[PDB]
């Protein structure tokens, strides 16, 4: 039914940026609200950025403002991970998921990709 | 899964989640009363 196929991930030196994909099937990403979790080895999954889907409204970690933008392409039906300016301790799998209508619970994740920092 | 006081625990993810993206949810978690009343 529902899908989403991620992409993008891979190796990058400290200060480099990395572009990540993650490609709905079975729905529209513009519909729902989507955000990116990320879980590093020996840590716990961590929310990072997200959409709102009733207003488009977009949010941030601290750990992240500044540095990443998600957004959506409607035409390829994809949200995106813009990481700029990366370091070693957002070395992790980096997983995209949406949400039920009218900003309700999460109801579906992506395979996750790997992000590594050297 | 304890997390702060503006954030609820997704089992999905299980992760904490800004209460923010649920608030304008005709049925949003009960954690995010307080802080969803800021509107």
């Amino acid at each position: 039914e529902v899908q989403l196929v991620e992409s993008g991930g891979g190796l990058v030196q400290p200060g480099g940026s990395l572009r990540l994909s993650c490609a709905a099937s079975g729905f529209t990403v513009s519909s729902y609200g989507m955000s990116w979790v990320r879980q590093a080895p020996g840590k716990g999954p961590e929310w990072v950025s997200g959409i709102r889907g009733s207003d488009g409204s977009t949010y941030y970690a601290d750990s992240v403002k500044g540095r990443f933008t998600i957004s959506r392409d409607n035409s390829k039906n994809t949200l995106y991970l813009q990481m700029n300016s990366l370091r070693a301790e957002d070395t992790a799998v980096y997983y995209c998921a949406k949400q039920g209508e009218n900003d309700g619970p999460f109801d579906h994740r992506g395979q996750g990709t790997l992000v590594t920092v050297s | 899964g304890q997390c702060s006081q503006n954030e609820y625990f997704d089992s999905l993810l299980h992760a904490c989640i800004p209460c923010q993206l649920r608030c304008s949810s005709n049925t949003p978690p009960l954690t995010c009363q307080r802080y969803c009343n800021a509107s």
